[PDB]
């Protein structure tokens, strides 16, 4: 309730990095909600 | 099934440390969506509440639970507001009393990971 | 890289909210905080040169509509840094007023609030204009009593400035049930303050205490006499002992004598 | 072999002549065609100012002037030359531009 | 605007510099203008 809260503020910039390390992915299309190209259209068609 | 002492005081302390956590989801309608998208990684009972009509819809899916349901019974609904930090909030100083709850929904676990992992491999027998 | 036709639209809405004022924002802004690629989508839209409007707007959104993770990621990628721009290119050095109100909105989340904005802020150039308006915002927030805890635990273990003692004022008036571990770690940044007569001294042992200082103590010793041991409140005896204000002193020891040990 | 056309703008007339004389004086020592300092027109800039920023008496007036002056030297070197001159040369008042190209 | 003193008059919109005269008068030698004549 203390020790799991401050890990993540005085050590805000190495669990950043690990969050970065275990979560980060490249911009995929297919692998968004799927009726994201739709509103795409929606848009552009104004 | 059988619930022992042991059991419902370990799983309030965990209540009391993952409302801390920010997630925990209490409310009855806040429960019944909470299973319905699936993201109850545990649902709590309490046993001593007056209605029972939405209990029955509960315990329709208690006796034939899915996959990812999981279900437990503790003694008393002002005590889960208590642990659940809505009911009373006593430390060693300071009090202050609200109406305690009847289903309190685990989303988010944080420190009590083990704790969690060995209720609910304590259940499952 | 990104596809052109996502570069292109995007470059078009960014074209877009250069002027926005009022109204709703476009639909294709409405929809990055559902994408599980934000970041790449949000930098095409050139995000230096936002409207304050739009700033606001999408701090609402990319609070209300996010994680705690990717909320921090969001304000320390693009609200602390704006927020840093329209204090140091202003004139007059002031904070706009939607600007304002975009800082106050983005402490509804409280710890992505702390973790993107604050704490970089005070390792990277916090200076007096950039504290007093973020204690000022701050101040106004209504936190929860842990993340006011861990934020000011932060700010014990920081090294001493008067913009940091700032800060302490405002955590410290929030009269909250901190654990008793955060008021141990409060005391242990009373005692880095205090001169070791046995050969361990720093900078902070013999420098210059302003009023602030002073005035933090004694919110501290009114507000958590009752949450320290004997041993402790002997330290700070010492503390005050060797480092007492002419005006403030006499009742930071008369009100830290009438505490009861835990 | 390139041929570098390198053109020097500066405000100081000294330091302009300093550079000159030893982009002059190094590239005639070690046996590289060249042509001489083409001396541009010096600039002048002029700007009008009022005699009055507060509104008191008649209305005159006064100019601000400045000396921009531009030379450039053609030469004919290897890369590493050019690259050793363009590493040395850099002094503070006096502008050093390189071109490649000679359309 | 001037981004020294909040100047919203005497602008100058030369060369993309957005300084008011009041504090042109004063950092024209250390921006390179000197008086000559
Ligand atoms: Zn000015």
């Amino acid at each position: 309730q203390y020790d799991q809260i401050i890990n993540g503020y005085e050590n805000y910039e190495e669990e950043l990095e690990e969050d970065e390390e275990q979560n980060y992915q490249p911009f995929d299309m297919s692998a968004e909600r799927s009726d994201f190209e739709s509103m795409l259209d929606d848009f552009l068609d104004n | 099934q059988t619930a022992e002492v042991t059991i419902e005081d370990a799983l309030k302390v965990v209540l009391r440390t993952a409302l801390v956590h920010d997630g925990l989801a209490r409310g009855l309608r806040e429960s019944t969506k909470a299973l319905t998208r699936g993201e109850a990684l545990l649902v709590v009972l309490v046993s001593s509440v007056t209605e029972a009509n939405i209990i029955k819809l509960v315990e329709g899916l208690a006796n034939d639970p899915e996959n990812k349901v999981p279900l437990i019974k503790v003694a008393d609904a002002k005590q889960l507001g208590e642990w659940a930090g809505l009911g009373k909030i006593d430390r060693e100083g300071n009090a202050r009393k609200v109406v305690g709850a009847s289903v309190v929904v685990v989303k988010n676990w944080g420190a009590e990971t083990d704790e969690l992992s060995m209720i609910m491999e304590h259940f499952s027998q | 890289a990104l596809p052109e036709k996502v570069i292109k639209a995007y470059t078009t809405v960014g074209s877009i909210l250069k002027t926005w004022t009022h109204g709703k924002l476009p639909k294709l802004f409405k929809v990055i905080p559902s994408l599980r690629n934000w970041q790449d989508v949000i930098y095409v839209t050139n995000p230096e040169e936002w409207s304050p409007h739009v700033v606001y707007e999408a701090t609402k959104l990319f609070v209300s509509n996010l994680t705690a993770k990717e909320s921090q990621k969001f304000i320390n990628l693009i609200l602390l840094e704006r927020f840093r721009d329209n204090i140091e290119t202003s004139e007059d050095h002031s904070l706009n007023y939607h600007i304002y109100r975009a800082v106050k909105k983005s402490l509804y989340k409280p710890s992505a609030f702390f973790k993107g904005f604050l704490f970089p802020l005070v390792e990277t150039g916090c200076n007096v204009r950039e504290a007093t308006i973020a204690g000022s915002v701050l101040a106004k927030v209504s936190v929860p009593a842990l993340h006011s805890s861990a934020a000011l635990s932060y700010l014990l273990r920081l090294p001493f400035s008067p913009p940091t003692t700032v800060f302490i004022k405002i955590l410290l008036d929030k009269k909250y049930a901190l654990p008793y571990q955060t008021v141990d770690d409060c005391v242990y940044y009373f005692m880095r303050f205090r001169i070791l007569d046995d050969g361990s001294n720093g900078e902070d042992a013999t420098r210059v205490l302003p009023v602030i200082w002073h005035k933090a103590f004694l919110t501290f010793a009114q507000r958590y006499k009752n949450d320290i041991t004997q041993d402790q409140r002997d330290f700070l005896l010492e503390t005050v002992r060797q480092r007492g204000h002419k005006d403030i002193g006499p009742e930071i020891r008369r009100e830290l004598l009438a505490g009861a040990s835990r | 072999i390139i041929k570098i056309r390198i053109t020097l703008t500066s405000t100081k007339v000294k330091q302009l002549e300093n550079v000159s004389s030893n982009i002059v004086k190094n590239a005639e020592q070690h046996n590289l065609v060249k042509k001489g300092p083409v001396r541009l027109p010096t600039k002048v800039l002029k700007i009008s100012t009022r005699k009055t920023p507060n509104g008191e008496g008649s209305k005159t007036w006064e100019t601000y002037e400045m000396r921009i002056h531009k030379r450039y030297i053609d030469l004919e070197a290897p890369v590493q030359i050019v690259k050793r001159i363009t590493q040395i040369t850099i002094e503070p008042g006096v502008d050093v531009e390189v071109v490649v190209a000679s359309n | 605007q001037c981004r020294v003193c909040s100047s919203h008059t005497g602008l100058i919109r030369k060369y993309g510099l957005n300084i008011c005269r009041q504090c042109f008068r004063e950092k024209a030698n250390d921006i390179g203008f000197n008086k000559f004549r």
